[PDB]
C-alpha cells in the first residue's frame, strides 16, 4: 500500500484476524498510509488491542514506530491520560529481559515532548539504564537529553535515576563507547568529562564530542572526527592569502564537481594562483604566495615552466579546461597580457609553419590576426614581433589566407605609422591568385599607404585589377587607400600619379591606369567615392589627405579596451561572450487596507435579505499564482447581518486547478443547489502571475537575438521618464525596468529601458521602453513613448504594451 | 632534527644537501632546512660531479639528469646560520628580487631585522622589519 | 533535530516510505521526496546536493532513491555514515531499493529509521541489532619570612561552617653566610581536607614533646614547605581556621519591597583588614535600591544584580538597604553572598614560633609578614 487514502475498513478487519501477520501487515499498512500523511484514527481500539504487553517485540515495535509520528492526533482507542494506550503496559515493554522491546520502548516514548506521557517517560530511563550495547548507552544519553528537552530542564531531569538520568553523557565519556547528547543545556560537569575523553575516544563517540567542545593544542589525537576538525583549525592559525596550498579541505573538494572537467579546470586554477603572486594586472591575476614554487632560476631542473606551457592551449586539453587553462597563462607570466597573449597568439594564428593552426574559414583566421596584432596596439614590445609572424601569415598564399592577413596588419599601419614600411613588399604578394574581397581590399592598403618604401605598385595591383574574384568592398578599402605617401617615388610602369589616377578610378572614376580597375561602383550605400575624389589635395602625400588619414588612427586606439583590439586570444573570447552574467444571496463590498504593514483584503458580508441564508461559511481561494493567507474566518451571513470580515492576501503562489480569473471570493450559506457561492470583491488582474526577473545588456542582447520583438505600440503617458509612471506600472505586470539600449547626445537621447521577467506563463517577457522625449527639432510625436515589446511567444508582449500607460484604483466606503 | 625527510641525501661540505620524500631538495645548515630548489619528479642524487658543474640526478632511468647546486643562495644561507649576516649580505647582489626577501626571511629567523630589511627588494617586507 | 527526516524515496513522484521522527515533516516529506529525488536529488552523480535549502544525501537505486535530508550540520563525516549504515539495513529488509518490496516493509525500514537516527542524531545501527526489534658578610645576615595564604569558606545563614579550606607557604628569604643549620618551630596543625609539600632539604625530628623541623636554607628566597604541617600546603581552613568575616544576614519583608541588612564581623578590632568587599545579591525585578552604610563606598549594580560594598581598611563594620521590588512570581530563594579581604595574618593560624639558626652568631629577624587572602569565600 504505496499510498491509497481510502483502505481502513480493509486495514480493520486485517488488524485483527487471528494471524499475527496479518496484524502486522495491517499496522504497517497504516503507517506507510500517515507517512505519506492520509486517514488513520479509525483503527485504534483494534490496533492497540493485540500487542499491548507482549514481550514478543515486532507487533510492540510497529506500535511503537506509529508513537512518535501521529500520536496525539488518534484517540479512538487511546482517549486522553497519563498512562495512555501508547504506555502504561509499556512499562512492561520497558522492563522486559528482552534489550531490543525495553529500548524500543524506551527510546519512542522519551522521543516525544508530550506532556501527556512526560511522567511515562521519566522512568523510561531504566530499559536502557543497563547497557548491552553501544545502542544502549547512546539510546540512554539521547533519551535523557530528549526528557530535558520535554519540560524537565530542572530537577525532573537532570541527576540519575540508578545510573542515568542526564550522567550517561558524563559516563559515555569515561566507557568504552561514546556520544554525547549534551550539546546544550546540560551538565558542566559531563562537558568538562568530554574534553578528557578527547584523549580515551570512540570514533563515532568523537564526532558528538567534537561538535559540542572543539579546537585541540595538538596536531590531532587520532580518527576521521578530529582530523576533520582539525584543517579548520589550521586555516585559523594562517589565514593569510587564502589557505594557498590546501590542506584536508582537497578530499571533499574533487566529488563537489564530479561531472568532470570542471574538477581538472579548477585544478588548474589553483595550481597557477598558486605558482606565484605577480603583479596582478589586467589578467596576470596570480595570488596566494610570492615564493612557493618560485619562478624561474636558469639552475632548476626540469624547471617550472614545463607545466606553465600546458596553460598555454589550443585545446590541448578540453574546452573547458581550456578556456581556464588561457587565462592562467596569462595570469602567471606577462606584462600584463600582452606578453604571453602575444606568444599564445602566435601559436594559435594561422601560418605556413604548421597547418594545424591555418584554417581555410577566414573569419577564424581573420580574427587570430587581429588577436595577435592587438597585442602591438596595446604595449610597443609586440609591434617588433607580430609584424614579421604576420608576414608568415600571409606565405600560405591561399586566395583568403593572405586576405584575412593583410586585413589587419593595414590596421596596425594606422596605429603604427612608417613603423611597418618593411611588410609592404612581402604583402603584395599574395594578391594576385585572388576570389575573394578580403585580399584586394587588405592587399591595396598596404600597397597603398606603404608607397614610399616600394616601387612596384602598377606590376601588383594591375594583375588584380584586371583578375576577378569578389569585389564590393574592396571599392571602399581601395578608394580611400591607394595613391598615399610621398608624391612620386614609386615607379614600375606606373608611379604614385598613374596610382591616384587609379584610386580616383577605383573609387568612381573611369581611367586607363593598372589595365583598369575591377570594379567602379563602390560598396555600401552610404560610402560612396566623392569623398575621397575631393581628396589627395597633395597628390598621395603626408600632409592633409588619404596618406593622413593612412597614417593616423581613429580616435584613442591603447590597450585591449577593443579601440584597434580584440581583447584576448579569439578562442577564449568566444565563451566569455558566452557568459551572459544573469542575475443563496451574497452582498460584498471591498476595499485593501493595510495596518503595520499587512496587506489584508478587508470584505464586508451583507445580507440585505429576510430570508435565511444560515450554513454561512466564508472562504477566501487560491486561484493560481494568487493566494490566501488566512480566509476570513466569521460565519456570518445571517439574517441582516452586517459584518466586516477580513481575508489576508498573497500574490506568488503555485498554480490551482481552479479558476484563474479576478479574486475568487466564496460564501456558503443555506441552498442545496447553490451552497456554494462565488460573489466579488475588487479587482485583481491575470498580470499578477507573471513573475518579476531581470536582464543584464548580455542576456537582453541575447534574448532580442533569441526571439523577434518587432510588435511595438506607443503608450500615452510615456511622456515621463522610465523612472517615474513607466516603472511602477511596470512593476505591477511584474515587470522591472534595467540596463539602457541608448546612444544619447545632442540629437539622440530616447530613454531606452531593458526590461525582462521570466512569466509564470511558460513564456518570459521583455521590452524596451523608449520615450520620445524631444532632443530634436522634430520628434516622432513629441512626448509620449513608443514600447517595443515581445515575449516568447509575444502572448504577455501585450501585457508590458498597455500596462505601461496608466493605471489607479481606490475606494472610499 | 630536519623537518623533511630525507629520502637520499649528499653531503657538499658540511651542508647536507638532500632530496625529500615531497619532492622538494633541500639543503640542511644549521639544523635548519631551507630548500634549494624543487624537483618535479622523483630523483636521486648520483653525486656531485665538480667536472659538469652540476649534481647528477637520475630518474627510473639508468641515464642522466643534471642541476647545477644553487650556491650563492646557499652560501647566503649558511653564512647566515653561522651568525655571519654581513658575509650573506656581500652575497645578496646576485640574489635576486623574491630571493632576496626570502634570504632576509632566513637572516631574519636566524636573528638581525635591519640587515634583512637592507637585502629585502620588498619594501614590504622592509616595512614590517 | 539537524536532520529533519531519514527518508526511502521512489522517483515516481512520492516518498515510499520516510521517518518523522517528531510531528514535523508529514505531508512535507512526501513533496520533498517526490521533487527533489526525481532529478537525481537534482544532482550530478554527486552524494552531496543542496536544492530548495534542504541539503539532500543520496545514492541511486534502480528508480529509486535513498535519501537523507538535513538542513544544518554538525560533521561531513556523519551525514554519510548514517546513510550508510542505512544502505546495510535497507537491502536485509526489501532486496535492494524497489517500490513494492518498499512498500510492504514499511515497518521494518521505518522501525529502522527510528532506530539510526534518534530525535535528528545520527545514531548507529547493524543488521543483527535490527534483528531483536522485529523479533665575609655575616653582618648582613637577615632572614624574612613571608607566609602568603587563602582561605576558602562556605557557610549557612545559620553560621554553619560548612565547609572551608585554606591554601598556603610560606617563603623564606634569607641573607645569610656560611652554611647554617635552621630550626624551625611552628603551631601543630590539623586539617580536615588534605595537602602538605616539603621542600628538600627539610628534616623531620622526633620529639618527646613538642615538633621540630630542622632545614640548611637554600640562599635567596625559596619555598621552605618545612616538615611539620610543611611551609607548602592546603590546610583545612575547617581546622582551625579564623574566618577573617562571618556575615550575617537578615534579610527582611518590607512588605512589596525588601529590607536587607548584612552584618559583617572581624577579629579582634586592633587588626584591620583591606580590600574589602561584601557582595548582596539582589533579585531581578529591581526597581532601584537605596543604602546607607557607615564606612567605605556602598554602589548598587543591575546588570550584576548585586551590591557591592568597598571598604578600603576596616577594624569591622557593617551596612544596610531598602530595596524596591516589583513583584512578579512568589519569593524568590536568596543566593549566597560573597566577599573579597585582606588581612595581615593567616588564618590558617600558622605561627612562627622560632627559626634559631646556628653555625654562627644571632641573625637577625628582621621581618615576619603575614598576607591573608579571600579565596571563595561564600555565605547565604
Amino acid at each position: 500500500m504505496d499510498s491509497e487514502p481510502p483502505s481502513e475498513i480493509s486495514l480493520k478487519n486485517d488488524l485483527e484476524k487471528g494471524d499475527v501477520k496479518s496484524k502486522t501487515e495491517a499496522l504497517k499498512k497504516v503507517i506507510i498510509m500517515i507517512l505519506n500523511g492520509e486517514k488513520l484514527p479509525g483503527l485504534l481500539m483494534t490496533i492497540i488491542r493485540f500487542v499491548l504487553p507482549l514481550q514478543d517485540h515486532t507487533i510492540k515495535k510497529l506500535l511503537l514506530v506509529f508513537w512518535e509520528i501521529v500520536p496525539k492526533t488518534t484517540p479512538d482507542g487511546r482517549l486522553l491520560h497519563e498512562m495512555i494506550l501508547v504506555c502504561d503496559a509499556y512499562r512492561k515493554d520497558l522492563q522486559h529481559p528482552n534489550e531490543f522491546i525495553r529500548g524500543s520502548t524506551l527510546r519512542f516514548l522519551c522521543k516525544l515532548k508530550e506532556a501527556e506521557l512526560l511522567e511515562p517517560l521519566m522512568p523510561a530511563i531504566r530499559a536502557c539504564l543497563e547497557h548491552r550495547h553501544s545502542y544502549v548507552r547512546r539510546n540512554a544519553v539521547l533519551a535523557i537529553y530528549t526528557i530535558y528537552r520535554n519540560f524537565e530542564h530542572l530537577i525532573p531531569d537532570a541527576p540519575e535515576l540508578i545510573h542515568d538520568f542526564l550522567v550517561n553523557e558524563k559516563d559515555a565519556s569515561c566507557k568504552r563507547n561514546a556520544f554525547m547528547m549534551l550539546i546544550h543545556a546540560d551538565q558542566d560537569r559531563a562537558l568538562d568529562y568530554l574534553s578528557t575523553c578527547i584523549d580515551q575516544v570512540q570514533t563515532f563517540g568523537d564526532i558528538l564530542q567534537l561538535v559540542i567542545v572543539e579546537l585541540i593544542y595538538k596536531v590531532c589525537h587520532a580518527n576521521p572526527s578530529e582530523r576533520a576538525r582539525f584543517i579548520r583549525c589550521i586555516y585559523n592559525l594562517l589565514q593569510s592569502s587564502s589557505p594557498a596550498v590546501k590542506y584536508e579541505a582537497a578530499g571533499t573538494l574533487v566529488t563537489l564537481s564530479s561531472a568532470p572537467t570542471a574538477i581538472k579546470a579548477a585544478a588548474q586554477c589553483y595550481i597557477d594562483l598558486i605558482i606565484k603572486e605577480s603583479d596582478n594586472n589586467v589578467k596576470l591575476i596570480v595570488l596566494d604566495r610570492l615564493v612557493e614554487l618560485k619562478e624561474h632560476p636558469a639552475h632548476e631542473r626540469v624547471l617550472q615552466d614545463l607545466v606553465m606551457d600546458i596553460l598555454r592551449v589550443l585545446s590541448t586539453p578540453d574546452l573547458e579546461v581550456r578556456k581556464k587553462t588561457l587565462q592562467l597563462a596569462l595570469d602567471l607570466v606577462s606584462s600584463r597580457n600582452v606578453e604571453e597573449l602575444v606568444i599564445v597568439l602566435k601559436k594559435e594564428v594561422i601560418k605556413t609553419n604548421n597547418v594545424s593552426e591555418h584554417e581555410d574559414t577566414d573569419k577564424y583566421r581573420q580574427l587570430l590576426v587581429r588577436t595577435l596584432h592587438s597585442c602591438s596596439v596595446r604595449f610597443p614590445d609586440m609591434a617588433a614581433n607580430v609584424i614579421p609572424v604576420l608576414m608568415e601569415f600571409l606565405s600560405d598564399s591561399n586566395e583568403a589566407a593572405a586576405a584575412d592577413v593583410l586585413e589587419f596588419v593595414r590596421e596596425a599601419i594606422q596605429r603604427f605609422d612608417n613603423l611597418r614600411m618593411l611588410i609592404v613588399e612581402k604583402m603584395l604578394e599574395v594578391f594576385h591568385a585572388i576570389k575573394s574581397v578580403k585580399i584586394y581590399r587588405g592587399a591595396l592598403w598596404i600597397l597603398g599607404e606603404y608607397c614610399s618604401t616600394k616601387e612596384d605598385i602598377q606590376s601588383v595591383m594591375t594583375e588584380v585589377r584586371r583578375s576577378l574574384g569578389e569585389i564590393p568592398i574592396v571599392e571602399s578599402e581601395i578608394k580611400k587607400e591607394a595613391g598615399e605617401l610621398k608624391p612620386e617615388e614609386e615607379i614600375t610602369v606606373g608611379p604614385v600619379q598613374k596610382l591616384v589616377t587609379e584610386m580616383g578610378t577605383y573609387a568612381t572614376q573611369s581611367a586607363l591606369s593598372s589595365s583598369r580597375p575591377t570594379k567602379k561602383e563602390e560598396d555600401r550605400p552610404p560610402l560612396r567615392g566623392f569623398l575621397l575624389d575631393g581628396d589627395f589635395f597633395v597628390a598621395a602625400s603626408l600632409a592633409t589627405t588619404l596618406t593622413k588619414i593612412a597614417l593616423r588612427y581613429v580616435a584613442l586606439v591603447q590597450e585591449k579596451k577593443k579601440q584597434n583590439s580584440f581583447v584576448a586570444e579569439a578562442m577564449l573570447l568566444m565563451a566569455t561572450i558566452l557568459h551572459l552574467g544573469k542575475s443563496d444571496p451574497v452582498y460584498a463590498e471591498a476595499y485593501v487596507h493595510v495596518n503595520q504593514y499587512d496587506i489584508v483584503l478587508d470584505v464586508l458580508v451583507v445580507n440585505q435579505t429576510s430570508d435565511t441564508l444560515q450554513n454561512c461559511t466564508l472562504e477566501l481561494a487560491t486561484l493560481g499564482d494568487l493566494k490566501l493567507v488566512e480566509k476570513p474566518s466569521p460565519l456570518t451571513l445571517a439574517p441582516h447581518d452586517f459584518a466586516n470580515i477580513k481575508a489576508n492576501v498573497k500574490v506568488a503562489s503555485t498554480e490551482n486547478g481552479i479558476i484563474f480569473g479576478n479574486i475568487v471570493y466564496d460564501v456558503s450559506g443555506a441552498a442545496s443547489d447553490r451552497n456554494c457561492v462565488v460573489l466579488s470583491d475588487i479587482h485583481i488582474d491575470i498580470m499578477d502571475y507573471i513573475q518579476p526577473a531581470t536582464c543584464t545588456d548580455a542576456e537582453f542582447r541575447q534574448m532580442w537575438a533569441e526571439f523577434e520583438w518587432e510588435n511595438k505600440v506607443t503608450v500615452n503617458t510615456n511622456m515621463t521618464d522610465l523612472n517615474d509612471y513607466l516603472q511602477h506600472i511596470l512593476k505591477s505586470t511584474n515587470m522591472k525596468c534595467l540596463t539602457p539600449e541608448k546612444a544619447l547626445s545632442g540629437y539622440c537621447g530616447f530613454m531606452a529601458a531593458n526590461l525582462y521577467a521570466r512569466s509564470i506563463f511558460g513564456e518570459d517577457a521583455l521590452a524596451n521602453v523608449s520615450i520620445e522625449k524631444p532632443v530634436h527639432q522634430g520628434p516622432d510625436a513629441a512626448v509620449t513613448g513608443h514600447i517595443r515589446i515581445r515575449a516568447k511567444s509575444q502572448g504577455m508582449a501585450l501585457s508590458l504594451g498597455d500596462k505601461i500607460n496608466l493605471s489607479q484604483k481606490k475606494t472610499s466606503l | 632534527e630536519i623537518q623533511e625527510i630525507v629520502k637520499t641525501g649528499l653531503w657538499v661540505g658540511d651542508c647536507f644537501i638532500y632530496t625529500s620524500s615531497v619532492n622538494r631538495l633541500n639543503y640542511y645548515v644549521g639544523g635548519e632546512i631551507v630548500t634549494i630548489a624543487h624537483l618535479d619528479r622523483t630523483m636521486y642524487l648520483l653525486g656531485y660531479i665538480p667536472k659538469d658543474n652540476r649534481l647528477y640526478l637520475g630518474d627510473k632511468e639508468l641515464n642522466i639528469v643534471s642541476y647545477s647546486l644553487l650556491v650563492s643562495v646557499l652560501e647566503y644561507q649558511t653564512a647566515v646560520m653561522r651568525r655571519d649576516f654581513s658575509m650573506a649580505d656581500k652575497v645578496l647582489p646576485t640574489i635576486p628580487k623574491e630571493q632576496r626577501t626570502r634570504v632576509a626571511h632566513f637572516l631574519e629567523k636566524q636573528g638581525f631585522k635591519q640587515q634583512a630589511l637592507t637585502v629585502s627588494t620588498d619594501p614590504e617586507h622592509r616595512f614590517e622589519l | 533535530m539537524v536532520l529533519l527526516a531519514a527518508a526511502v524515496c521512489t522517483k515516481a513522484g512520492k516518498a515510499i516510505v520516510s521517518r518523522q521522527f517528531v510531528e514535523m515533516t508529514r505531508t512535507r516529506i512526501e513533496g520533498l521526496l517526490a521533487a527533489f529525488p526525481k532529478l537525481m536529488n537534482t544532482g550530478k552523480q554527486h552524494t552531496f546536493v543542496e536544492t530548495e535549502s534542504v541539503r539532500y544525501v543520496y545514492q541511486p537505486m534502480e528508480k529509486l532513491y535513498m535519501v537523507l535530508i538535513t538542513t544544518k550540520n554538525s560533521n561531513i563525516l556523519e551525514d554519510l555514515e548514517t546513510l550508510r549504515l542505512f544502505s546495510r539495513v535497507i537491502p536485509e529488509y526489501c532486496r535492494a531499493l524497489e517500490e513494492n518490496e518498499i512498500s510492504e516493509h514499511c515497518f521494518d525500514l521505518i522501525f529502522a529509521f527510528d532506530e539510526i537516527v534518534a530525535l535528528g542524531y545520527r545514531e548507529n545501527v547493524n543488521l543483527a541489532q535490527i534483528r531483536t526489534f522485529t523479533e665575609p658578610p655575616i653582618n648582613m645576615e637577615s632572614v624574612h619570612m613571608k607566609i602568603e595564604e587563602k582561605i576558602t569558606l562556605t557557610c549557612g545563614r545559620d553560621g554553619g561552617l560548612q565547609n572551608m579550606e585554606l591554601h598556603g607557604m610560606i617563603m623564606l628569604r634569607i641573607s645569610d653566610d656560611k652554611f647554617g643549620r635552621i630550626r624551625l618551630h611552628v603551631e601543630n596543625e590539623d586539617k580536615k581536607g588534605v595537602q602538605l609539600q616539603t621542600h628538600p632539604n627539610v628534616d623531620k625530628k622526633l620529639f618527646t614533646a613538642e615538633s621540630l623541623i630542622g632545614l640548611k636554607n637554600p640562599e635567596k628566597s625559596f619555598p621552605v614547605n618545612s616538615d611539620v604541617g610543611v611551609l607548602k600546603w592546603r590546610l583545612q581552613t575547617t581546622e582551625e581556621s579564623f574566618i577573617p568575616l562571618t556575615i550575617n544576614c537578615w534579610p527582611s519583608e518590607s512588605g512589596n519591597g525588601c529590607d536587607v541588612n548584612i552584618e559583617y564581623e572581624l577579629q579582634e578590632d586592633n587588626l584591620e583588614l583591606n580590600d574589602v568587599v561584601i557582595t548582596i545579591p539582589l533579585p531581578s525585578g529591581v526597581g532601584a535600591p537605596v543604602i546607607g552604610e557607615i564606612d567605605g563606598e556602598y554602589r548598587h549594580d543591575s546588570r550584576r544584580n548585586t551590591l557591592e560594598w568597598c571598604l578600603p581598611v576596616i577594624d569591622a563594620k557593617n551596612k544596610s538597604g531598602s530595596l524596591e521590588f516589583s513583584i512578579p512570581g512568589q519569593p524568590n530563594d536568596f543566593f549566597p553572598v560573597q566577599v573579597s579581604f585582606i588581612s595581615k595574618k593567616n588564618y590558617c593560624n600558622i605561627q612562627v614560633t622560632k627559626v634559631t639558626q646556628v653555625d654562627g652568631n644571632s641573625p637577625v629577624r628582621f621581618s615576619t609578614e603575614t598576607t591573608f587572602l579571600v579565596d571563595k569565600y561564600e555565605i547565604l
